[PDB]
């Protein structure tokens, strides 16, 4: 009837898209990059060791001042750190201890958290009576929250394990836009620097490009063989990198709509939990399940350095906005700052 | 000829194994209640082993030419460390009793601050218990023109020596041994009762396993510490003339004691699976 | 709302003892450090004491050591100042100041209404304000200067200087907390600038609501010192 | 030194925060955490009602012991993405009804309900995050098994059964089939209880099993066992 | 059932709307990435370590 015809049309369209992608490729990234200077040796020393968490640390986010940091752990407590002096600014208890994500507002006024309780909680950091209160509880997701990122003080974007991304209005507590199209649990979110686009990575081994104000997908990116666990834009917003369980990081191109570079080693068989880019985009930092982080040359696909020093799985990375330091969180309840 | 050579060889090899074991345990632990107790015991045994080599010369060559201050200091360290090890064993036994037999009531009382206070208190008690060695140590000039690093009890009356030996025997063997035996017997009884009550399988196995670790610990402790007090009490109660062979057995039993310290770090912090996790990365 | 209502004032014979109570309502009293600041009828602010959160650190002024005791009651949300051997120079208007300390905090942000107590008849930093009275027509810019005998530019990059405004018949309020940062609830027309030992406060587009006495305070090292105060008239 | 007054005050505040975190540490560590699993609706409601969204937590105190139960029902997602959050639970409570060997899921005929429960038990007991985690097994609805076994033999579920169609032998066979699925017998134990009792004997069982688990945990930490 | 037909229609509409997107050659965008990396090379403390006087974390 119509189902077979529609399936045939979809297959033909996919074939046409693949042909258009293939006709676009003329020279690989390695063919252009092979005549630039090597990055060299990257030796980063641990400058701080933030202690106080009593369980696995799952999420961490930097502040826009490159001094304040927020971390979440299974203790049921959110801690705000003064990375310069290791001091703690706040210790926010959580109603649900099963936290898996946290975010720090660009204005520094709010902190969000979420997890297995299906609720995004907004916390008011700057309050007249001195304590940190629960500003808003965002309900509506039927699956666990995996990532959340602030657009401004009134808009937030959340990803959930119900194959759905959402855009929220914090003042009204409603869901302004719902992003659908993923066939698996969505794991990661990353915002473009211009606050106009964002990409998400799900467990269907795929990545999608969204628009905030239109709620529709432009491009779908494939190539991974397992669940994508982390994703991060290039500094200029024209590329992004993903990490998955097949011990390989990709680099994807928005304007070319194609795979650019692959980052893999024969000695790595463990999945990737976190990816982050340096300020210039030359270095790509990836956290792994083998207890350490690898620094990758984003243009030469060559390993430049290793960040060892964690006794358990590295869960979360982060590079400051000025690009001065890298923060690594691990399941051993420790955060480390590197230079 | 060869007797003194083999005795000083035994002393030195016991010293070397004590140092290596204690320093490995300290290095792995450093840089929970059980870790605090293990570290305290490792410090006690390491200081014991540092104090060991001085009388290896005395068993090697008869006279003690190390003066008087060094003799008193080595007597001081030996008598404080020796008893700060035995009491750490007793405290570990009491802690195991409180952890197994009373898993709920003793949970609140088992905090790291409490362990730190107990360690400080046991160090203070070991310092205070050894005052007779503090005061009446010195050198006893032999008739031939020699000396030995011993305890010079004032006067010719033997009441001081008998009282001190009974006091040290009681306080350093009987009370710790009976406490350890009672704690471990009650641990075994509680394990069997908990196995029966829940109605679970594999009871045999567990019962057997814990009865073999308790037996090893108590047997090692007794086999090493008992001959020293047996020889000393036999010398005090009866009248025994000196003999080179008797001195040989006395020295052998003395070096067997230091053996407990060398041995007990292995038993207390090597067979534990928690320590093996940290030791696996090193080796 | 946030309130700090004081009690315990009155008329006191010399050598007596009276206790001042600072009742709190509307904020987490346990997480806030507390201060006592008094003002004599000669129109001069003066620091007295300070008790931190957890009652771990206590500081006294040099003229009250050995005579005054400061204590807090966290469950009852009350702050006590125990005063003994009172002299005629202790006649003032004792205020209760609320302060909190972390990165980017705004200390000295709320003040109590104060209480009146009447008694019948070296290395400290000097903050001086040369101008004592600046008559000016409303609607024009006003500059107020306060210089220091010691540099307030600490090695961490922060300059610890504060600006306060006291309207007639009211309690002092915070305007600038570290030389450049505007307080919460005050208009943007107030601006602070300076460097080293010279500090200025600019009031662009002056209105009649800003008429009062302006004070400058440092928080570099205890005891905290105020200025004489510049009064804006007309 | 080289610190301002505000820097010292901030350090003191951080120290107070550290003290509060440590103080909450013992309270968190002295609670028994239990993870409740179960296929469909076997004993899900009854175990909750004996104490009379996403994750559901239940708090109760029995004999000076505080119990944490986490219910993962209605969490219809991929299990391998949030099952590692329970790596440190004290024990796993698994509920299996006995009166479902004659039933079918009504979506797949070749899938038996008891076979589905066995598949889930095999998947959870042998998980890489639960190597040294004990499992308390609850066998619900034994009166239904009583009144259904006289008309339907157990051979419908197990073709290899060669025993009498009586309650005791069939219950023993079912328990043995469940305990044979454990291939980590050297590092965990499986506790079995028949929970179709109106009396408050299930909470006592849970207490005894947890006491045994903590006793073996302390013995393993000490090194004796 | 009409649910499968609706899902297939949504999928084919999304694929058709995705296929009509202008794409630039991969060499041009690779050169753009290289140029961006070269333009901000001196502003990257990780790639080029800063002196200890300018290091916030010492
Ligand atoms: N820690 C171990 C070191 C500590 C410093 C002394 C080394 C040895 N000397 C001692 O133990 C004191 C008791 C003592 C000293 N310090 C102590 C600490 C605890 C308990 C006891 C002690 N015994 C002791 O002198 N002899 C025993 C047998 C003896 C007596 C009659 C006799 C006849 C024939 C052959 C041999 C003998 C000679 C001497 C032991």
């Amino acid at each position: 009837s119509e189902l077979d015809q529609l399936r045939q049309e979809a297959e033909q369209l996919k074939n046409q898209i693949r042909d258009a992608r293939k006709a676009c490729a003329d020279a690989t990234l390695s063919q252009i990059t092979n005549n630039i200077d090597p990055v060299g040796r990257i030796q980063m020393r641990t400058r701080r060791t933030l202690r106080g968490h009593l369980a696995k640390i799952y999420a961490m986010h930097w502040g826009t001042d490159s001094r304040l940091l927020v971390s979440a752990s299974q203790d049921g407590k959110l801690i705000i750190w003064d990375s310069y002096t290791t001091n703690k600014v706040h210790a926010i208890p959580l109603r649900s201890s099963w936290v898996m994500t946290c975010a720090y507002a660009p204005s520094g006024n709010y902190v969000a958290c979420g997890g297995l309780d299906n609720i995004c909680s907004i916390y008011n950091l700057k309050t007249r009576e001195g304590n940190v209160r629960v500003s808003r509880e965002l309900a509506g997701h039927t699956g666990y929250l995996s990532c959340c990122r602030f657009l401004d003080d009134n808009q937030i974007v959340t990803s959930s394990g119900d194959t759905t991304c959402a855009l929220w209005d914090i003042e009204t507590g409603q869901q302004t836009t719902t992003f659908t199209g993923h066939t698996g649990d969505v794991m990661s979110l990353s915002l473009a620097p211009d606050t106009r686009l964002f990409v998400s990575g799900a467990c269907d081994a795929s990545a999608k490009l969204w628009d905030v104000r239109e709620g529709m997908c432009r491009q779908t990116f494939t190539g991974h063989e397992s669940d994508i666990n982390a994703i991060c834009f290039f500094p200029n917003g024209n590329a992004f990198a993903t990490g998955s369980d097949d011990a390989t990081c990709r680099l994807f191109d928005l304007r070319a709509d194609q795979e650019l570079m692959t980052y893999s080693h024969d000695n790595i068989i463990c999945g990737i939990t976190s990816v982050s880019f340096s300020k210039s985009g030359r270095l790509l930092l990836a956290g792994y399940d083998d207890f350490n982080c690898n620094v990758w040359d984003a243009l030469k696909a060559d390993r430049a350095g290793v960040l060892a020093g964690h006794d358990n799985r590295v869960s979360c990375l982060g590079v400051t906005d000025d690009g001065m330091a890298v923060a690594t969180g691990s399941w051993d309840s420790f955060l480390k700052i590197w230079n | 000829l060869t007797s003194n050579a083999v005795l000083t060889f035994i002393y030195f090899v016991v010293c070397i194994i004590g140092l290596c074991g204690n320093t490995l345990v300290i290095y792995v632990i450093l840089r929970t209640i059980t870790n605090i107790y293990i570290l305290n015991l490792a410090i006690a045994d390491e200081l014991f082993m540092l104090g060991l080599p001085f009388l290896a010369m005395q068993v090697a060559l008869v006279h003690w030419p190390f003066g008087k201050a060094i003799c008193r200091v080595v007597m001081t360290v030996d008598g404080i460390n020796q008893f700060t090890s035995i009491f750490c064993l007793t405290v570990m036994s009491i802690d195991r009793y409180l952890a197994v037999v009373h898993p709920i009531k003793s949970a609140k009382w088992r905090r790291p601050r409490t362990a730190k206070m107990i360690t400080m208190a046991v160090w203070g008690v070991s310092l205070l218990v050894i005052l007779p060695i503090m005061i009446y140590a010195g050198l006893r000039s032999n008739q031939w023109g020699r000396s030995s690093c011993t305890i010079n009890w004032p006067g010719e009356s033997g009441a001081w020596y008998t009282g001190f030996i009974i006091y040290t025997f009681i306080l350093g063997f009987l009370v710790p041994l009976t406490i350890i035996c009672l704690c471990y017997l009650f641990i075994i009884i509680k394990v069997k009762s908990s196995g029966i009550r829940v109605g679970s399988s594999k009871r045999k196995k567990s019962e057997k396993k814990v009865t073999r670790m308790v037996s090893i610990v108590v047997a090692v402790f007794i086999f090493c510490w008992l001959p020293f007090y047996i020889f000393n009490v036999s010398s005090v109660s009866m009248a025994i003339s000196p003999t080179p062979a008797l001195k040989g057995m006395f020295d052998f039993v003395v070096v067997l004691t230091y053996a407990n310290s060398c041995a007990n770090p292995i038993l207390y912090a090597f067979l534990s699976d928690n320590f093996k996790k940290s030791f696996q990365n090193v080796l | 709302d946030v309130q700090l209502v004081e009690s315990g004032g009155g008329l006191v014979q010399p050598g007596g003892s009276r206790k001042l109570s600072c009742s709190a309502s509307g904020f987490a009293f346990s997480s806030f450090g507390m201060h006592w600041v008094r003002q004599a009828p000669e129109k001069g602010l003066e620091w007295v004491a300070y008790i931190s959160s957890g009652s771990g650190t206590i500081y006294y002024a040099d003229t009250v050591k050995g005579r005054f005791t400061i204590s807090r009651d966290d469950p009852k949300n009350t702050l006590f100042l125990q005063m003994t051997s009172l002299r005629s120079e202790d006649t003032a208007m004792y205020y209760c100041v609320r302060s909190i300390y972390y990165y980017g905090s705004s200390p000295f942000d709320f003040w109590g209404q104060g209480t009146t107590l009447t008694v019948s008849s070296g290395s400290d930093i000097v903050m001086t304000q040369a101008t004592s009275s600046v008559p000016v027509t409303p609607g024009e810019s006003v500059s107020i200067s306060c210089r220091s005998s010691k540099s307030l530019l600490h090695s961490n990059g922060n300059t610890y200087l504060y600006w306060f405004l006291q309207r007639p018949g009211q309690s002092p309020q915070l305007l600038i907390y570290r030389m450049s940062n505007l307080a919460s609830g005050v208009p943007d027309r107030f601006s602070g600038s300076g460097s080293g030992t010279a500090f200025t406060l600019t009031i662009s587009r002056l209105e009649a609501e800003d008429v009062g006495v302006y004070y400058c305070m440092q928080h570099l090292e205890y005891p905290l010192t105020f200025g004489a105060g510049t009064k804006l008239e007309l | 030194c080289t610190l301002s007054a505000e820097d010292k005050a901030a350090v003191e505040r951080s120290k107070m925060i550290d003290r509060n975190l440590r103080e909450d540490g013992e309270k968190a560590a002295r609670e028994v955490k239990l993870l409740l699993l179960g296929a469909g609706e076997s004993g899900k409601n009854t175990i909750v009602k004996q104490m009379k969204t996403g994750i559901v937590e239940t708090h109760f105190t029995f004999k000076d012991l505080h119990f944490k139960m986490f219910d993962v029902g209605a969490q219809r997602s991929e299990r391998k993405k949030w099952i590692h959050c329970f790596e440190g639970v004290t024990a796993i409570i698994f509920c299996v009804a006995l009166s479902d060997y004659d039933l079918v899921l009504a979506e797949d005929e070749e899938m038996n309900r008891m076979h589905a429960s066995m598949k889930l038990f095999d998947s959870i007991c042998n998980n890489k995050w639960f190597t040294d985690t004990s499992i308390i097994l609850f066998l619900n609805k034994k009166d239904l098994f009583e009144e259904k076994i006289k008309k339907s033999p157990l051979t419908i579920c197990y073709p290899e059964y060669a025993g009498s169609n009586t309650y005791e032998e069939a219950a023993a066979y079912i328990q043995c089939q469940f305990e044979d699925l454990n291939k980590r017998k050297d590092t965990k134990e499986i506790y079995t209880h028949f929970t179709c009792s109106t009396d408050t004997k299930n909470v006592q069982f849970v207490f005894d099993a947890v006491t045994d688990v903590i006793i073996k945990n302390n013995l393993k930490d000490c090194g004796l066992f | 059932n009409t649910a499968s037909i609706a899902q297939a229609r949504k999928l084919v509409e999304q694929l058709k709307m995705e296929a009509n997107i202008d794409r630039i050659k991969v060499s041009k965008a690779a050169a753009d990435l290289m140029a961006y990396c070269e333009a901000h090379a001196k502003e990257d403390p990780l790639l080029t370590p800063v002196p200890a006087s300018e290091n916030p974390f010492r």
